[PDB]
RNA sequence: CUUUAAAUCCUUUAACGAGGAUCCAUUGGAGGGCAAGUCUGGUGCCAGCAGCCGCGGUAGCUCCAAUAGCGUAUAU
């Protein structure tokens, strides 16, 4: 075991460099940067990792309402922080806000002609600021466009990615805005002064999707890269994690310090910080489809976790939407029940308060017409979740 | 003429060289004491057949 | 442009026998169609005062680049009995059944079953190629369908050619016998580098009791190949 | 002749003078207590004079 | 003027090393038109097989 | 030094190989192959003489591990093929493939090898963040998809050049 | 479109012992040259709603490749305080001291 | 003798070679952060202890003219491949 | 399934060959369509040939083995026309794509290798 | 601008700056071309050496090797 020992040996010796370091950092000066590791523990202490996975049932067909105001396959939603306004963008190329409470049509943007502002091209990805001041949508064009949410007026457009736009997310609590192409390239973008900050490099494919929260930081899902990885922004540095085979089309976080992350091989995988490997795999999430001899499993479109706890929604288009407990420590993945859903789930979302959740439901996948589901309506579809002890 | 030459470059020459041993190579290999594979490694740094 | 369709053209023997040369504004390869008014992979032919020739591709045969690149030897003439190994869809077979002509016999090879059809489809129209939709490493499986022959052609492309060529020529192959084998160096080994692959070949030829006497390449047709000429078994001279 | 990928690895005079008439093949040869090559470009690690 | 950068001088040495190879040996191409002819002569007394023994 | 000149330099087959070398890869002089031929030998000479040692030998093991992985890191070998036999089978063109002028000629970006030497020349290159105006840049195995035009450069959606501008301005 | 100036302040502390407080400045500046110092004084004034003549900021190195500058800022309680405790050269690039030659 | 032979061992436990290993069998993620140089070099770790030392202290040191040659020297060594043979002993650990 | 479909990559080539496909796109080195990998067999410019086991007619991809054998190129099914879609950059299913022969393309050893297990597949 | 006690240097950056792109790379080695021209020796019309010099007139040939580097002499 000469490997052993040497490894072994070199843990020792770089323990005795972190007891230098204490020292100093123990030398408001030391008294504010205590208050820091208070706020710290008290903040994880807020993220309580509370366990609702029991007292969640399985709601009735009846129940779900179908809001239907969409010509084409929808790619993507978001949730107003208030739980009362769903904006959501087709293939249409058109975005309209719709009433939570009532299901109508608040406004609709139209899509651009080839001025009203608009979109000439497919939506791929919306995000919302955490005040529910500011909405941001981006396209095939390779163009970010903010708009006013209360009043859907359209403000700036961000130029500068050479690829279309396929992730976007705003910092919680900030008006910071990170944005991934197709170009391999990560961005950042703050909407409040409409200006550019930096640009972010390291992945070797086409980015599929993009999740932060409040810490200055986000994660990337790579692709056919067949990597996930996480961008520490103020500390210039970047994390790469190797796990589930086939492109990862869908991430998700569930805190600050794990994720939830899709493939298109039906594989579901839960992450930590601590271990580059998956945590926890879940195979073939959605079962099984093909003729015998060439079945494959059912690629995985859409993932969601309800923030700060442990449940997990999985969309795919085996005609279900499937809800997961987190295990202790994220180790391990249990499925709850199964909501009858016809259709291809292009997007899920979790609502603040977490007493619904609202898929968006179209007869093809978000980025290509390989299947076309006859039976599936282009329809928002708002799935109430009912919690009895 | 032959592919292999490129003027008077043999290309297609490569890093597992075959070679021809002659009888009065041999000998002078052991006055010298000289190992025959191992001093042909040493002078090419490749393997010697 | 090329040998459009309508034009004056003249037909000359070639050195090899049962081979001619098409000359004209652009000089061709041609052979005497057994089958007049039939083109089996859509070649140019040419009408001759009752008489028809068929043009050769070298780029889509093997045997066309080896003779168009100067060999010497094919030994395929007329009235001759050959084994042809890897005949495929049986482009090369048909002009190998031109030269024998009527008298000659040609034996095709060809283990695949989607080109075994194609084979016997061929076989229908000429009366001297016997189809053998049979694997080619296990001769003594087939032994009943074939006699005594001349010339041995191999095209498949194997990397236990030799292996496979010798096991035929033993069974097969008469004294005195012509073999015309066909090497492509990437297959045998990909590591080692293609001439010093034709020279490992030619060892393990004379190692099975055949003598090589030629090979030259295929430089303007094919990269990194060669077609080696030997006789098996010599009678004393 | 036949093949042109050998290396010749005698120290008979006549013999050396016969392959230096052959275009693109090495000779080798024995110099002092070392092993040299003559004709080749990738000779790397041969005795230096 | 050629003399005045060794780069470019170098470039047409290699440019005129391929012309020169032409008349040695015969480069490879593909059949990227339909066979036509050589496009030359068709020559059958010349023999370039190498000769073993 | 970085190079040492040939023991015979009257020697057709090293003239017509230097000269096949500097036409393909767009070199500018005999010195910029001997520099390779040199850094070769030294690698080769290495992984010889650790391939002369016991092979339970952990000075053996070690070294050539290390050597493995770096030679892996820049690109020259392959994950399958990590041991020292793979290390003397390595050749001179292969470290001429890791160029950045090479580099950029077969990624597409330039349409001949001494348009890339140009191109690099004039600050049109760029390697993740870092403006790179080396030709002999060596790419890493982790950068080879990050090679692209800079930000700044009219090819790469910046401010046109001084031509541009001028006849603009006289039409 | 139009670029920006951002400032972000890191390792902000209060010494009190001098009535100051002690900040490293860092400027993004994409596509202009280095900012000058009293564009910095007046916009870390305005962020930190005090009046420019309280703020002396020195050490502006850029990094290579021309995005990002790295310096350091010093926001006084008073400026009789900055008078009694700065350096006496810093005090002169403002104007309020100036140095006299000796006689040897 | 006993300073000599533990002070051998610390350097053969930090040699680029015992490293090597510690990366492969790491299970926690591998870290990326970005440099100019691709690898580890003397003359950057004392760029990182000087800027280091830099933000505790609020004050900017000079630098002397042989150590910025030596900056730039490695900035154009670490573009090339003159250090691939280059290994640390490690008899002292063995 | 269909015997017809014989040479079945399992799921680790599967991998290998997808990952290849979207690196030779990359490229410009991959031509998509039946009818434009036909072309390339006849002008004999092709590495190897890519088809889906799962077209409802199997037979409009049938002609392709036969010119693979007079060619001597390899091919192998695979069992999604929808995965081969993603790797080829359309947004369509595909049937059958062809790898082109490149000069200098330094996906050669890649290449290879693949060339290498395609031939095992056939004993 | 920034730098610095002050200034220089490095890093940023505004405007000018290329068709013979004359905004003109060198050193060593080996060859070709010539008149109403000069000298010498002969085998009538030749040969050697050489040739910015002629009757009158004064208003930028080729090839090879190395390349910002490349020769010579002596000793070895
Ligand atoms: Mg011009």
């Amino acid at each position: 075991e000469t490997a052993q020992e040497k490894k072994l040996r070199l843990a020792k010796l770089y323990l005795e460099q972190l007891r230098q370091q204490e020292e100093e950092k123990a030398e408001f000066e030391e008294d504010q940067v205590a208050g820091r590791l208070k706020e710290d523990v008290l903040e994880q202490r807020g993220r309580l990792q509370k366990l609702v996975a029991k007292e969640i049932q399985a709601p009735a067909s009846a129940d779900i309402r179908v809001l239907r105001g969409h010509q084409l396959s929808i790619t993507c939603l978001v949730v107003t922080p208030d739980d009362s306004a769903i904006f959501s963008a087709a293939k249409d190329c058109s975005i309209i806000k719709w009433s939570v409470e009532s299901g109508r049509k608040l406004h609709v943007i139209p899509r651009a002609k080839k001025k009203p502002p608009g979109h000439s091209s497919h939506v791929l990805c919306m995000a919302i600021s955490s005040d529910g001041k500011y909405l941001a949508s981006g396209d095939r064009s390779k163009l970010i466009l903010i708009w006013e949410a209360q009043s859907c007026q359209h403000l700036y457009t961000f130029t500068g990615h050479r690829d279309a736009v396929s992730g976007l997310a705003f910092r919680r609590g900030t008006h910071q805005l990170y944005s991934t192409s197709h170009d391999r390239s990560v961005k950042v973008w703050n909407v409040a002064e409409n200006s550019y900050v930096e640009t972010l490099f390291g992945h070797q494919d086409a980015v599929a999707a993009l999740d932060a929260l409040s810490r200055e930081c986000c994660v990337t899902a790579g692709g056919r890269d067949g990597t996930v990885r996480v961008w520490k922004i103020p500390e210039e540095s970047q994390l790469v994690f190797y796990g589930h085979q086939g492109s990862i089309d869908c991430i998700h976080l569930i805190n600050e310090e794990h994720m939830v992350s899709g493939a298109d091989d039906g594989s579901v995988a839960l992450w930590g910080l601590s271990k580059k490997r998956p945590l926890a795999l879940q195979r073939e999430a959605h079962g099984l489809r093909g003729e015998p001899g060439l079945e494959q499993p059912f690629w995985i479109s859409s993932v969601a976790a309800l923030l700060n706890t442990d449940l997990v929604a999985t969309g795919s288009h085996s005609s279900c939407v499937r809800l997961w407990q987190c295990g202790e420590g994220f180790r391990q993945l249990d499925l709850l029940c199964d909501i009858p859903l016809v259709g291809f789930i292009n997007s899920l979302k979790f609502s603040s308060s977490g007493d619904f959740l609202v898929a968006g439901v179209g007869q093809e996948h978000r980025l290509g017409r390989w299947w076309r589901i006859k039976e599936a309506r282009n329809s928002v579809c708002i799935i109430p979740l009912r919690r009895v002890p | 003429h032959p592919s292999c030459l490129f003027f008077q470059y043999n290309t297609q020459l490569g890093p597992p060289y075959h070679i021809l041993v002659d009888t009065n190579f041999i000998n002078f290999s052991i006055k010298a004491k000289l190992d025959l594979v191992q001093s042909m490694m040493d002078c090419l740094y490749a393997k010697c057949i | 442009r090329g040998n459009q369709s309508g034009k004056n053209v003249m037909v000359e023997p070639h050195r090899h026998e049962g081979v001619f040369i098409c000359r004209g504004k652009e000089d061709a390869l041609v052979t005497k169609n057994l089958v007049p008014g039939e083109s089996v992979y859509g070649e140019k032919r040419v009408s001759i005062s009752k008489i028809e020739y068929r043009a050769w591709n070298p780029f889509r045969s093997k045997l066309a680049a080896a003779i168009l690149g100067g060999v010497d030897q094919i030994h395929i003439k007329p009235g001759a009995k050959v084994l042809y190994l890897g005949a495929a869809s049986g482009t090369t077979v048909s002009h190998v059944s031109d030269i024998v002509g009527p008298d000659g016999l040609v034996y095709a090879v060809e283990f695949s079953h989607r080109s075994g059809r194609d084979l016997i489809n061929l076989a229908k129209k000429r009366t001297n190629i016997i189809p053998v939709i049979e694997d080619a490493r296990h001769p003594h499986k087939y032994r009943m369908l074939i006699a005594m022959v001349d010339v041995i052609f191999a095209d498949v492309a194997q990397p236990d050619q030799t292996r496979i060529v010798a096991l035929n020529a033993h069974t097969f192959l008469r004294n005195g016998g012509h073999f015309v084998i066909s090497i492509k160096a990437n297959c045998i080994d990909s590591t080692a580098s293609a001439e010093a692959v034709f020279a490992s070949e030619v060892k393990k030829m004379q190692q099975e009791n055949m003598k090589p006497q030629e090979q030259l390449t295929l430089e303007p047709y094919e990269r990194d190949h060669a077609v080696v000429v030997g006789v098996y078994r010599p009678p004393p001279k | 002749t036949q093949h042109k990928c050998y290396i010749v690895a005698t120290v008979d005079r006549d013999l050396k003078r016969r392959i230096r008439k052959i275009p693109g093949v090495p000779i080798m040869y024995i110099s002092n207590h070392r092993y040299n090559i003559e004709r080749m470009p990738d000779d790397y690690g041969a005795p230096r004079f | 003027k050629i003399d005045r950068n060794p780069r470019v001088k170098h470039r047409e040495k290699f440019r005129r090393a391929k012309i020169r190879r032409r008349g040695q040996v015969r480069e490879v191409r593909k059949e990227e038109q339909r066979y036509s002819g050589e496009l030359s002569g068709i020559r059958a007394g010349v023999k370039k097989s190498i000769k073993l023994k | 030094k970085t190079y040492v000149t040939p023991r015979r330099p009257f020697e057709k087959s090293r003239l017509d190989q230097e000269l096949k070398l500097i036409g393909e890869y767009g070199l500018r002089n005999k010195r910029e192959v001997w520099r390779v031929k040199f850094t070769l030998a030294k690698i080769r000479k290495a992984a010889r003489e650790l391939l002369t040692l016991d092979e339970k030998d952990p000075r053996r093991l070690f070294e050539g591990n290390a050597l493995l992985r770096r030679l892996v890191r820049i690109g020259v070998l392959d994950e399958g093929k990590m041991k020292l036999d793979y290390i003397l089978g390595l050749k001179i063109e292969d470290f001429l493939e890791r160029r950045l002028q090479t580099q950029v000629f077969k990624l597409g970006l330039a349409k001949s090898i001494h348009h890339a030497r140009v191109l690099i020349r004039q600050r049109h290159i760029r390697v993740r963040k870092q403006v790179v105006n080396i030709p002999s840049f060596i790419v890493r195995l982790d950068s080879q998809k990050h090679i692209d035009f800079s930000l700044r450069s009219p090819y790469g959606g910046g401010r046109p050049g001084r031509v541009k501008r001028k006849n603009a301005k006289k039409g | 479109m139009n670029d920006t100036v951002t400032i972000r302040t890191r390792k902000f502390m209060t010494n009190r012992l001098l009535q100051r407080k002690q900040m490293v400045i860092d400027v993004l500046h994409p596509g202009k040259a280095t900012v000058p110092k009293t564009e910095i004084r007046e916009k870390l004034a305005k962020m930190y709603k005090t009046t420019p003549d309280v703020i002396f900021v020195f050490g502006f190195r850029t990094h290579f490749g021309g995005g990002k500058t790295t310096g350091f800022g010093m926001i006084y309680d008073s400026l009789d305080y900055a008078k009694k405790n700065e350096p006496k050269h810093r005090l002169a690039r403002h104007g309020l001291y100036e140095k006299k030659k000796t006689s040897r | 003798e006993k300073k000599r032979l533990e002070r051998a061992k610390r350097r053969a436990l930090s040699s680029s070679v015992i490293r090597e290993l510690k990366e492969q069998y790491s299970d926690a993620p591998e870290e990326i952060r970005d440099a100019r140089h691709p690898h580890v070099t003397r003359q950057s770790q004392e760029d990182q202890h000087r800027i280091n030392y830099e933000e505790s202290m609020m004050v900017r040191l000079s630098v002397s003219k042989r150590e910025k040659g030596r900056r730039k020297r490695a900035n154009v060594m670490s573009s090339q491949l003159h250090s691939l043979t280059h290994f640390s002993d490690i008899s002292a650990l063995t | 399934v269909n015997p017809k479909a014989y040479p079945l990559a399992d799921a680790h080539l599967t991998k290998k060959l997808l990952d290849l496909v979207q690196q030779s796109c990359n490229y410009k080195q991959l031509r998509k369509g039946a009818n434009e990998a036909t072309k390339t067999l006849n002008r004999g410019i092709s590495e190897f040939i890519v088809m889906a086991a799962d077209a409802e007619p199997l037979e409009i991809i049938l002609h392709l083995p036969l010119l693979c054998e007079d060619k001597n190129v390899p091919y192998v099914f695979v069992r999604s026309k929808q995965a081969l879609g993603r790797a080829c950059g359309v947004s369509r299913p595909v049937i059958a794509c062809s790898v082109t022969i490149k000069e200098g393309s330094q996906l050669k050893q890649q290449i290879q290798s693949i060339q290498q297990s395609i031939e095992r597949l056939l004993v």
